[PDB]
């Protein structure tokens, strides 16, 4: 996911996390992923570009 | 203030035996308490308390309900010759008669 | 999951679900317990981070150790912060292995050593007495906090011969739990984290910028070599939005 | 303050039931303080029973001015049913002006509204108890004319003010530099009030408490509370 | 003061106080110090060790600071160590001498016996003889599992040392708190300094927290709160003053004239010794409202006599010095209510001032203020408003 030039920074997370809210088994995983600024993407690619 | 008042009354320890036995898991408990400005722990020599403080304007009995929410998770917890006691439903101008 | 008709209080509904929760406690086994959900929604996740160490100083367990003992304790402090969760990084457990062989040279079963573990991990009881009449309490010591003392402990006793010791029998060590969360940065390595909830209906920005200060003070008390990194905020799109309708309005 | 108020009255106009109209006037706005605080709790302390004492000092004023007025008035017609219609009419003359008044000195009190604590909530019934006094009174001085129609010395003041204002109404720009002096003066005592703010509650009953180490036995400890009770 | 100069012991520090008071304050779990420095760690050890140079570290700073770091250390704790290796060489665990540490030595309860509705407990000790002096402890017989006759010392070793008697736990961690305070002055600008002085010369240990407190912050909001409000209510004034003259001009004059009698009321605690306070304040409010109220009367007999004969007269040529003659008759209809209010007024809060029931020192000092004030408020109308009306134009 990183080697895409346009994210910035991301986050995996298997599992939970020691709280009653979550309760995502060890399989289903979770990335946050956030983008570099609007100004910074590149030329044109919007967000469904992205994705 | 509005406050509620946790007792639990050991027959005879030392301050820092109840503070690493009795005070420390329903402090860690209550610490994720609603409505909760903040809490504080007394240890004392055979008996501790713990005094739960929250915002101004808030009722009294739901802070009850509140803190209660919180204490079945600690009872099983406890050692078992000790028990955990509420406060009353005053202050502390609650005293009006007094006789011997 | 409990749901209920909509339009009731949340509270009220706590406590009528509460209601019916102690007549279970003793019926449940002993090793367990039931613990409550928080007083949030799935939207209640507003920060996130990861502590991050550029070394190889400290381990995935220090840093565990550190954000649930250390920043736990504190970023709940706020007073609209319903809790903080942590994920991710290794629990130190004391780990004890056993060798069969030396069971059978010794013949001794299991449930004896869970009693005499049982029995080596408290101190007791130490009403004062009427010495001088500056009063002088007691207290006893008990406490298994080395591996050398975990190495000195009784199995059972041979008069008049050898008490046969843990060590002749098992080994003690420092390891990782079982673990069931884990969390990572990008192909860095391997990170411990927390992320933050929020009571129902309340503000955003005054606990993000609380939280923001916060770590901004707390990072100088920080161990050498470690980083906080954050991963998500709500309060750029809540900013981005903002400005987006003032320019409309102004337009 | 209410037999003082009635010798003044019969002093003031020698031997007139006006002070009756007091005794039916300030009393039922109390009344109406109290109603308010059944719609919201507010049990009795000992500060909201204090302020009321002062409370009906600030609102006779209102019933003063218009007994005062009507009998003027009555005065001056007996130079010369209806009668009463035209005393209605001096009464309202000038009754507006007194509700605005009191209005005004009712809805000055918020500030201490405001402020919250626990300081902020011991005051807070006093204050309260004070508007809504305020307001009753202002109702009742509204409807305190038929109660009034229900039922030599003057002359030395006059003649010691009337020079008086003479003498200064040539001189305005004077009052006000004397005015600007006093508001100067002030300033001394405002830098130098001293302390001890939030005085104490003196009571019949006292509680003493020592100051003591914490090692103590069971009997030392009973042998020095008797020998201090003794003592 | 009979009472603290007769009873005198030595270890005591006497203090006298109303029941209700020192009950409330008793329970009162919080810091009365105007400051104070809440240090949280992980152990005890770390926050001592930080307190104590943050005692100095204070005590550095300008402005009295009677840096106290506790009062705690006076416990009395015997420490018997054992030795589990020894414990072990005759087959004893821990529990196994904890045991006689708690009942043998302690007399924990076994149970309840009842006698209808009453119950009461059962205990278990030795003699008060073998637990008299810790010499009679290191000799205090013990019976292994496998009867072997032996004696505590013979597994353990006993010392003495002081301790704590009480711990405070702020959040579910040890905590220490510094109390700092100084009196007559506004600490506002005190704790910026400190703050930075702390943070620039003194380390932070890893596991170790600070932060302030105290009464100080209460009041950064109440002031505040109240320096938001006040112009408003001012203003809601305004726009119910004038509405009885439809006119900027009174409302103003008014405003500006409130301050006299302002003045003449507060001038009083000078002579009688009091402090202003909360309910010196509610006694300003009520004197500027009664002071606002004699303006505003005395303003409309002014406007209604203006508009008398003279009406017509006046705006011909010039002043025409007979038009003070109005004032005359526009004045003599105000001295009699306002003296009358006057002396009810006065002879109705003397006895307040000089007299002493229950609760009557607080009755004072809200009273001080109208009886300071009727001296003033009376010449402030009789007198300056009618020179600022003519001065209207
Ligand atoms: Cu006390």
């Amino acid at each position: 996911i990183m080697s895409v030039p346009e994210v910035a920074r991301v986050f995996g997370k298997t599992g939970k996390a020691e709280t009653a809210t979550d309760s995502a088994p060890l399989e289903m995983v979770e990335t946050t992923i956030q983008l570099k600024p609007q100004e910074q993407w590149r030329p044109g690619m919007t967000m469904d570009k992205i994705i | 203030d509005v406050q509620v008042i946790i007792k639990t009354s050991y027959p005879g320890q030392a301050p820092q035996i109840v503070e690493n036995q009795v005070t420390y898991p329903l402090t860690t408990t209550m610490l994720s308490v609603p409505g909760a400005k903040t809490v504080r722990g007394f240890s004392q020599f055979g008996d501790s308390y713990v005094y739960v403080i929250f915002e101004d304007g808030t009722d009294p009995y739901w802070a009850r309900s509140r803190v209660l929410e919180y204490l079945n998770q600690v009872q099983g917890k406890l050692p078992a010759g000790v028990s955990a006691e509420l406060g009353p439903d005053a202050t502390g101008v609650g005293w009006i008669y007094e006789y011997a | 999951y409990v749901i209920f008709e909509d339009g009731t209080d949340p509270y009220w509904a706590r406590s009528r679900v509460l209601e019916y929760l102690n007549q279970v406690q003793g019926k449940l086994p002993a090793g367990v317990s039931a613990e409550l959900g928080p007083d949030a929604t799935g939207v209640g996740w507003i920060y996130e981070y990861a502590l991050v160490d550029r070394s190889g100083k400290h381990d995935l367990a220090d840093l565990r150790s550190l954000q649930d003992w250390f920043l736990k304790y504190e970023l709940k402090t706020i007073p609209d912060v319903a809790e903080v969760a942590s994920v991710g990084g290794v629990v130190k457990e004391y780990q004890v292995v056993i060798d069969p062989q030396r069971l059978a040279q010794y013949g001794i079963s299991l449930a004896e050593v869970k009693s005499a573990l049982d029995a080596s991990n408290q101190e007791a009881g130490g009403s004062s007495i009427e010495l001088a009449e500056a009063e002088y309490m007691v207290r006893a010591s008990g406490y298994l906090q080395t591996l050398d003392d975990f190495n000195h402990i009784v199995l059972k006793a041979s008069e008049n011969g050898v008490p046969v010791y843990l060590r002749d029998v098992a080994k003690v060590q420092i390891g990782p739990e079982m673990r069931r969360g884990i969390a990572e940065l990008n192909g860095e390595g391997e990170v411990a984290g927390g992320v933050v909830i929020l009571r129902s209906g309340k503000n955003a920005r005054e606990v993000i910028a609380a939280v923001k200060d916060k770590l901004e003070t707390l990072k100088s008390s920080l161990p050498e070599g470690v980083e906080i990194v954050t991963t998500y905020d709500r309060s750029q799109l809540i900013d981005r939005a903002i400005d987006n309708l003032s320019g409309k309005l102004l337009e | 303050e209410f037999i003082v108020v009635a010798v003044v009255c019969a002093l003031f106009l020698w031997h007139v039931r006006s002070a009756l109209v007091a005794i039916i006037s300030l009393p039922l706005g109390l009344c109406i303080a109290f109603i308010v605080m059944h719609f919201q709790g507010l049990n009795a302390n000992i500060m909201s029973l204090g302020g009321i004492a002062i409370a009906v000092g600030a609102m006779v004023d209102a019933a003063i001015v218009m007994i005062e007025n009507a009998h003027k008035r009555l005065e001056e017609w007996q130079h010369q049913k209806t009668r009463w219609q035209v005393i209605t009419d001096a009464s309202v003359e000038v009754g507006p002006a007194l509700f605005i008044s009191l209005l005004i000195i009712t809805l000055s009190f918020i500030p201490i509204f405001t402020l919250e604590g626990q300081e902020g909530r011991l005051f807070g019934p006093l204050a309260f108890t004070k508007t809504y006094a305020m307001a009753g009174a202002a109702l009742l001085a509204i409807v305190v004319i038929p109660i009034l129609m229900g039922y030599p010395l003057n002359r030395f003041l006059i003649r010691v003010y009337h020079p008086l204002l003479l003498k200064v109404l040539h001189w305005p720009k004077t009052t006000l530099l004397v005015a600007a002096l006093s508001v100067l003066t002030v300033l001394w005592p405002l830098n130098k009030v001293g302390g001890e703010f939030l005085p104490q509650i003196n009571e019949g009953d006292l509680l003493y408490m020592p100051s003591t180490l914490p090692g103590i036995s069971a009997a030392e400890a009973a042998s020095m509370l008797q020998k201090t009770d003794k003592l | 003061e009979e009472l603290d100069n007769t009873v005198r012991l030595p270890g005591l520090a006497n203090l006298w106080v109303p029941p209700i008071r020192n009950r409330i304050d008793m329970l009162s779990t919080g810091i009365k110090s105007p400051i104070g420095i809440k240090v949280s760690g992980t152990v005890l050890a770390d926050i001592d060790a930080m307190a104590e140079q943050i005692e100095e570290v204070a005590r550095t700073v300008p402005g009295v600071a009677s840096a106290l770091a506790e009062r705690l250390e006076g416990g009395r704790y015997i420490n018997v160590e054992i030795n589990r290796e020894k414990a072990a060489r005759y087959g004893m665990t821990v529990a196994d001498v904890q045991l006689f540490v708690t009942s043998a030595v302690g007399g924990a309860m076994v149970g309840e016996t009842v006698e209808g509705i009453a119950r009461y407990p059962i205990n278990l000790r030795y003699p008060q003889s073998w637990r008299d002096s810790p010499q009679a402890l290191r000799q205090l017989p013990i019976l292994t599992p496998m009867k072997q006759q032996i004696t505590l010392a013979d597994v353990a070793d006993i010392k003495v040392s002081t301790g704590p008697s009480m711990l405070k736990t702020e959040n579910a961690r040890p905590t220490s708190w510094i109390y700092i305070d100084a009196r007559d002055r506004d600490m506002v600008s005190v704790v910026h300094d400190l703050q930075k002085a702390i943070a620039e010369k003194v380390q932070l240990k890893p596991g170790t927290s600070v932060a302030f407190s105290g009464q100080f912050e209460l009041l950064e909001r109440a002031n505040h709160k109240l320096k938001l409000m006040v112009p408003m209510t001012l203003m809601i004034i305004f726009v119910l003053l004038y509405l009885a003259f439809r006119r900027v001009g009174e409302a103003l004059l008014i405003i500006s004239s409130v301050p006299f009698a302002l003045v003449g009321g507060i001038w009083l605690l000078w002579w009688m010794g009091f402090h202003l306070s909360v309910a010196t304040g509610t006694g300003f409010i009520a004197l500027a409202g009664v002071a606002a109220e004699f303006g505003v009367v005395m303003l409309m007999y002014l406007r209604h006599a203006i508009e008398a004969v003279p009406s017509l007269n006046n705006p011909q040529t010039f002043s025409e010095q007979k038009l003070d003659e109005a004032l005359y008759h526009g004045a003599v209809l105000r001295v009699r209510p306002k003296a009358m209010t006057v002396a009810v007024i006065i002879a109705g809060l003397l006895p307040i001032l000089w007299g002493t029931g229950a609760g009557s020192e607080v009755m004072s000092r809200i009273a001080a203020p109208m009886i300071g004030g009727m001296i003033t408020a009376p010449l402030l109308s009789l007198f300056i408003i009618p020179a600022a009306y003519k001065l209207m134009w």
